[PDB]
C-alpha cells in the first residue's frame, strides 16, 4: 500500500511550488496515515530533509484540490546520487472545466448555501463532494490493485 | 479541419476540430452518423459562456503534456454558475 | 455461434486498407508493462484480440453483443483505425449475423 | 513564441494560434481558408488600428504574454463590399445575469 | 572517473530551463566525452528519455557559461520509481560580480579587441579565459580525487 | 549593523555589514587593525559603487536559496568600470 | 501525418556523415510528424546511429536553422538493411540562391535589432527578419507532395 | 555564346549566356522577341558587386547537381550588404 | 552465391570516392563474374543508373588494392524510397602495416627487382602475390559459408 | 597501462598497451611492460608506433580514412619490421 | 578532433593523444602518471620555447592538421635536477640508409 | 580438472570491485543480434561467461590453457567493440587480470 517505508538513509529534496496556489505537502507515515506539513506559498522553493522511500503528496492547502509533483500524483525521493538534491516540481494539473468551475463556485458560496443556487441537484451534490486526501489515497490503492 | 459552434443568441465560434472534441457531448454529436458536419447549435448556451468554453479547449489542448508549470484557468464569479452548467452538459 | 464469432473477429484482423497494409498487428498482441508502463497506468481494462480469440474458445462471451462490448473497449482504450476497426467490426457482424 | 487569438467579424469568432514571427498576411490566408475570402478582400485590425500585411504580429503589438490561450488577444476583421470596405463591427457577446445573492 | 554508465534501463527525465538563457544540455558519453544535445529556450521544459546512471551537464549555449541543475553541477537520473519521471531543474548560479562583468564585456567586445580595452593586464587574461566544459570537467575530476 | 561606503565624488552608501562583507577586500579593510563604520574608495565613482551595493543586495538574497535566480543585469555604459571595481573588490 | 515516420518495428543501421562546413542538427519526424531535435554533428564528422526503417529524417544548420541536403535531396528515409550493410546519409550544403546566401551572411554579422539600420528596402528587412524554420519548410514540402499527387 | 553585363562605373563583364540566365531579372531582360540582346546595363550596381554576382553564376552553374560535396559560397563583410541588394534586384 | 540478381527495378546510386586513389567500380554480373567499370578520380562523385539487388565492389584501379563502401566490402543498392538516391561512400580501409608496406614497395620497385631486395624469402612471395578481385571473391564466399 | 618498446640503437618508446597489442608478435611476447628489438632501428620502430596510433584511431571510423604515408627512404626496413611484428 | 603527440626527453619518447581544447597541465599529469615526476618538476617545450601549464593546446599551435595519428607533433620535455630543471635534451632517431637505386 | 576449472570461472564471475559492484553482470549473457546487430558484424567469434560454463560441462577445453584462450577472446572481443575507457572496456581488462590471478592460485597451491 502507500507505505512510506522507514529508510534511516536521509534524502535531501527541493519542494518547488510552481502552482498559483498555497501548497500543503502531505507525508504518508509508516502506517500510511496522511500527515500535514508546513505550507509552501506560490512560487517558493525550499530544501527539506526527507528519507529514501518516504512517500509524499501535495494539495491546495485551502480547497484540498489535487496537485501534481513531476507530472504525477505521488513523489518518492530516490536515494541521492553523489549528494545531489532531488527535485519535487509541484504544479497545477489540467482540471476538467467542470471540476475547475466547481472549485470557483465552492470558493465564492458558503457550503450551507450550495442549496440556494438555482442549479440541478446533481451539480449541488458535486459541489458538496469536496476533494479529500483520504478518498484520493483509497482510489490510488485500487489503481495499484488494477496494475496487479 | 475546423468546426462551427453556434450560441443561443446566434454567435458563430470557429475552433479546430481536435479542440472541440475535448467535449464528449460534441464528440458524440459530430461522430454520430456530409458525415461529421461542420456546425453544432446550442439553444441553451449563451455566447459569453460558449466563448469561454472554447477558451478552455485552447487552454486544455495547449497545456496538457506541458512538463513545467501550468497557469490557473481563470473564471470570473459573474460567469461561474452558467459555465459550470455548460461544462457539465458538454462533458468537457 | 463460434463459427460466426470467428468469421467476425478474423475479418477485422485480416482487414487491409486501400494501401495494402494490415491494421490489426497493433492490436493482435498487447505490449508488456516493462516495455510501456504508461498504458497500464492510464488504461483500466487492457484487452487485445488474442485475448478476444482466447475468450471465444473459453466461451466467456454469451452473445455477439458481448464480443462487441470488448472490441469497442480496446478500440476505445492509428488514430483513425481505433475507429476504422470499430467500423469494420460493425459491418462484419452485420453481414454474418443477418444474411 | 505562440500567440492565441480571436479573429472576430460581426457575429463570427475564429479561435486560432500563430507565431509572434508570423505575419498579418499569413493570418489573412488562415481566414481565407475558413471564411473563403482572399487577403485583398480582408482588413485586420488590432483594436482600431489597421495592420499592414507585411508586418509580423510581434511588430503589430501581439505578444505571448497578452495573447494567452485562456485570454486570447482579439484581432478585428472587415470584409470588402465592391469599391469600399465595411466598418470594423464586432457584435458583443451576451451579458451575464446579475451576481446571485450568495456571491 | 567522470562518464555515463551503460545500463540498458530507461529513465524518463524532465529538463526544465528556469534560467533566462538558452541552455545547452551536455551528455557525457560512456568514454566520458562531452556530447552537445538540442538547446532548451528559456522558460521551457521537455521530457527526455535518458538511461539510468547517464551523467549530464548544462550550459549557456552561446557563452558556454556554467549553469546548475538541482543546485549542483552534474545531473545523474535515478531509476524511475513507480513510473514517476525525474526532474532536472536548470538555473543560473549566483556568479561572482567579476565573472558576471567578464560575461557582459565578452558579449559586447570581439575577442581580438579585448586588447583595446584600457584595463589591467590580469583582466585581459581573465576575459581571454572563456568558460569551457572540458576545463570544468578536469577541475571536477581533481575535486573527486580530493573527496576520495 | 550598517556600514558606510563612500565614492570618489563623495556619495555615502549605507548598506548592511553582512551585505558588504561579500567583498573580500572590504572584509580585509574592516577586519584589519585600522584605527570601523566607514571605508573610502578614491578611485570608484558613485554610478559604479551604487551598482556594487545592488550586487551585495542580490548576492545576499539569492544564495542559500533554491528554485530560481534571475540575471544580475549590467548596462553596457557601466560594464567596464564595474568589471574594474568588481576585480578590485573580491567580487 | 503526410510527412511522418512509419512504425516499422524493423531497425535500420544508418551513418550520418556531415560533409557540410556547418554544425548539423539531425531532425527526426516522429509518427505524428512533429520535428524532434537530435544531438548535433560537428563539421567533417560521421556517426553510426541506431534507427528504424521508414523513419523520416531532415538536417539543418544547428545555429542558423538553414536548410541542408542529404543524398542530394531534402528528406532521408532509411531503406531496410540488406545483409547488415549500413545505409549512408551524406549531408551537404545545397546551392543556396544568391539572395538567401546573402541574407545568411548579413544575419550572421548584424544583430537583429540593427536590421533597422541597414539602408535597404522594407521587404528585404522583412526577409532578413524571417529566419529559416523547420515547420514553415515542412508545410511547403507537403504542398509540394499534394502538387505531385 | 556569351553575354555582356555592364556595371554603373562602366566595367564590362563577358560571361556565358547560360551563366547569366541564373538571374530571373536578366532572363526577363534578354528573353524585341525576334532575336537576342548581348548587352545589359545596371545603373545602380557597382563593379566590385557585379564582378561577385558573376562569380556566383560560375559557382551555381558548376556545383548545382554535383554529387559528393559542395563548398560554401564565400561573401566578405565589406561587400555583403550591396551584394544582398544586387542579389534581390537580380533574383539570382 | 555472390552475383547480381536480374531485377527490372532501377536503383539510382551515387558513387562517392572519398579515397585518395583512383577507384575502379567492379559490378558482379548475373553469373557472378567481375566486370570492370569506368574509374572515379579521387574526391569525385557520380550518379549512376544501377538496379535493385545488383552487387558492386570497389578497388584501386592502379594497384587492385581492396577498398570499402559504407564501411563494408560489398555494396547492394536497396529499393529506392520516394525516388531518392542511395549513396555508396568509397574509402580506404585500415590496411595492416605489412600489406600497406607491400603496397609502397610494389609501387617503387619493378617486379623483376623484388629479387634484389635484402629481405626474407617469404616477403618476396608476399610482394609477388599482388592483390586480386577473384582471390578476394573466393575469400568472401568462405566468409559467408562460415556465417551459415 | 603503458608498454616500453626499445630499438636497436636503444631509444625507448612508451605507447599504450592496447596500441602495442595490434602486433601479434608483441601480443605473444607480453603473454612484462618491456620488449627489446635488437634488429629494429628507432626511425623504424618510431613509425611502427605511429601505425598503432593510426590503426587504433581509424579502425571502425565511418566517414573517411587518410592514407598511412610511408616515405621511400624507410619503406623496405619498415616492411621487414612490419612482417616481424605481424602488425 | 584530438591531437596526437610525441614527448621526447633525451633517449625516451612517449606516444599519447589529448583534446584539441585541453590544457598543457593535463598533459604534464599524463607524463607524471608514466615517468612518476609531478607537473612542477617538468616544463614542456614546443620547438625551442616552453608552454605554460595554463594554455589550451590549440593556442600552443597543436591542431588536427599538425598533430595527426600517423604524423604526431613532437613536444620537448625537461626533467629536474634538484638544483636546476635540466635543459631540454632530445635524442635524434637512427638515420635511414641512402635510397637504393632500385626505388628511383 | 573440472573442480579446478569451476573454481577459476566462478571466482572471475563472483569477483566484485572496491565499490561492491559485480563486473561480470554484463558479460554473463551476450545480447541477441536483433538487440545489437553491430556486435555480430564486428566481433568474429562471439562467446560469453555462460558459453564457457557450457564448454566446461561438455569438456571441449582440454587444458587450463584452452579455458584461458577463450576468456581472453571475449574480454578482447568486448574491448574491441566498446570505446576505450568505457565502463565495459576496463572491466574486461580487470576480468583478464582476475582470471590470470585465479588460475595462478588454484592450478599451483
Ligand atoms: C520546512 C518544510 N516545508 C515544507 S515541508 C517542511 C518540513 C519537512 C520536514 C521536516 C522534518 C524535519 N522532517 C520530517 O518530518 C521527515 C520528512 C518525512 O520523511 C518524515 N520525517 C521524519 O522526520 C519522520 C522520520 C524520521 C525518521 O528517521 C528514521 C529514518 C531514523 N530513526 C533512527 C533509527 C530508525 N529506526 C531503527 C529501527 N527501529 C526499530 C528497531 C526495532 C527492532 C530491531 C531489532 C530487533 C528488535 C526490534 O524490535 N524495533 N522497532 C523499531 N522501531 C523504530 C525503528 C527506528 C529511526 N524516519 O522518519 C518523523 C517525523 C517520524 C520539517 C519541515
Ligand atoms: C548520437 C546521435 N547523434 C546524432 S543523432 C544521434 C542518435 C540517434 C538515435 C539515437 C537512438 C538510439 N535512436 C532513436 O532515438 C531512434 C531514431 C528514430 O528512428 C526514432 N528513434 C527512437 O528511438 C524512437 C522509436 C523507438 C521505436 O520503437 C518502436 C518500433 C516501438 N515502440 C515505439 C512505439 C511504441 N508502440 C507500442 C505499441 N503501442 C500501442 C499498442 C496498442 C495495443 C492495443 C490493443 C492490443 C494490442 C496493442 O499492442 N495500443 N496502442 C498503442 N499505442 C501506440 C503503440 C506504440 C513501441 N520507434 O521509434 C523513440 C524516440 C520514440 C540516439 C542518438
Ligand atoms: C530533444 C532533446 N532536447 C534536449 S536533450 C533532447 C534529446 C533527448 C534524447 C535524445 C535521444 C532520443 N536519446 C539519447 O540521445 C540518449 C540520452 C543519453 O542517455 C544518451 N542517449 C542515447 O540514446 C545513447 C544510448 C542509447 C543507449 O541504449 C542502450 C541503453 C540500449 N542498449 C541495448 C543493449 C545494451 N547493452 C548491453 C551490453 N552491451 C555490450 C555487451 C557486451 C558483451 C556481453 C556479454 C559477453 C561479451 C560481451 O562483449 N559487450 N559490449 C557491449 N556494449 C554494448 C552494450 C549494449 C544497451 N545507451 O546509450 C546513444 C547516443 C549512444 C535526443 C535528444
Amino acid at each position: 500500500v502507500l507505505r512510506s517505508v522507514n529508510s534511516r538513509e536521509p534524502s535531501q529534496v527541493i519542494f518547488c511550488n510552481r502552482s498559483p496556489r498555497v501548497v500543503l505537502p502531505v507525508w504518508l507515515n509508516f502506517d500510511g496515515e496522511p500527515q500535514p506539513y508546513p505550507t509552501l506559498p506560490p512560487g517558493t522553493g525550499r530544501r527539506i530533509h526527507s528519507y529514501r522511500g518516504h512517500l509524499w503528496l501535495f494539495r491546495d492547502a485551502g480547497t484540498h484540490d489535487g496537485l501534481l509533483v513531476n507530472q504525477t500524483e505521488l513523489f518518492v525521493p530516490s536515494l541521492n546520487v553523489d549528494g545531489q538534491p532531488i527535485f519535487a516540481n509541484i504544479t497545477l494539473p489540467v482540471y476538467t472545466l467542470k471540476e475547475r468551475c466547481l472549485q470557483v463556485v465552492r470558493s465564492l458560496v458558503k457550503p450551507e448555501n450550495y442549496r440556494r443556487l438555482d442549479i440541478v441537484r446533481s451539480l449541488y451534490e458535486d459541489l458538496e463532494d469536496h476533494p479529500n486526501v483520504q478518498k484520493d489515497l483509497e482510489r490510488l490503492t485500487q489503481e495499484r490493485i488494477a496494475h496487479q | 479541419m475546423y468546426v462551427k459552434l453556434i450560441s443561443s443568441d446566434g454567435h458563430e465560434f470557429i475552433v479546430k476540430r481536435e479542440h472541440a472534441l475535448t467535449s464528449g457531448t460534441i464528440k458524440a454529436m459530430l461522430s454520430g452518423p456530409e458525415n461529421e458536419t461542420n456546425e453544432v447549435n446550442f439553444r441553451e448556451i449563451p455566447s459569453h459562456v460558449l466563448s469561454k468554453v472554447c477558451m478552455y479547449f485552447t487552454y486544455k489542448v495547449r497545456y496538457t503534456n506541458s512538463s513545467t508549470e501550468i497557469p490557473e484557468f481563470p473564471i470570473a464569479p459573474e460567469i461561474a454558475l452558467e459555465l459550470l452548467m455548460a461544462a457539465n452538459f458538454l462533458d468537457c | 455461434l463460434t463459427k460466426q464469432m470467428n468469421a467476425i473477429i478474423d475479418t477485422v484482423i485480416n482487414y487491409k486498407d486501400s494501401s495494402g497494409r494490415q491494421l490489426s498487428e497493433v492490436f493482435i498482441q498487447l505490449p508488456s508493462r516493462k516495455e510501456l508502463p504508461e498504458y497500464y497506468e492510464l488504461i483500466r481494462k487492457p484487452v487485445d484480440f488474442k485475448k478476444i480469440k482466447e475468450r471465444i474458445r473459453n466461451h466467456k462471451y454469451r452473445s455477439l453483443g458481448d464480443l462487441e462490448k470488448d472490441v469497442m473497449l480496446l478500440c476505445h482504450n492509428i488514430y483513425e483505425d481505433s475507429i476504422v476497426l470499430q467500423s469494420v467490426f460493425k459491418s462484419a457482424r452485420q453481414k454474418i449475423a443477418k444474411e | 513564441m505562440d500567440v492565441f487569438l480571436m479573429i472576430r467579424r460581426h457575429k463570427t469568432t475564429i479561435f486560432t494560434d500563430a507565431k509572434e514571427s508570423s505575419t498579418v498576411f499569413e493570418l489573412k490566408r488562415i481566414v481565407e481558408g475558413i471564411l473563403k475570402r482572399p487577403p485583398d478582400e480582408q482588413r485586420l485590425y488590432k483594436d482600431d488600428q489597421l495592420l499592414d500585411d507585411g508586418k509580423t504580429l510581434g511588430e503589430c503589438g501581439f505578444t505571448s504574454q497578452t495573447a494567452r490561450p485562456q485570454a486570447p488577444a482579439t484581432v478585428g476583421l472587415a470584409f470588402r463590399a465592391d469599391d469600399t470596405f465595411e466598418a470594423l463591427c464586432i457584435e458583443p457577446f451576451s451579458s451575464p445575469p446579475e451576481l446571485p445573492d450568495v456571491m
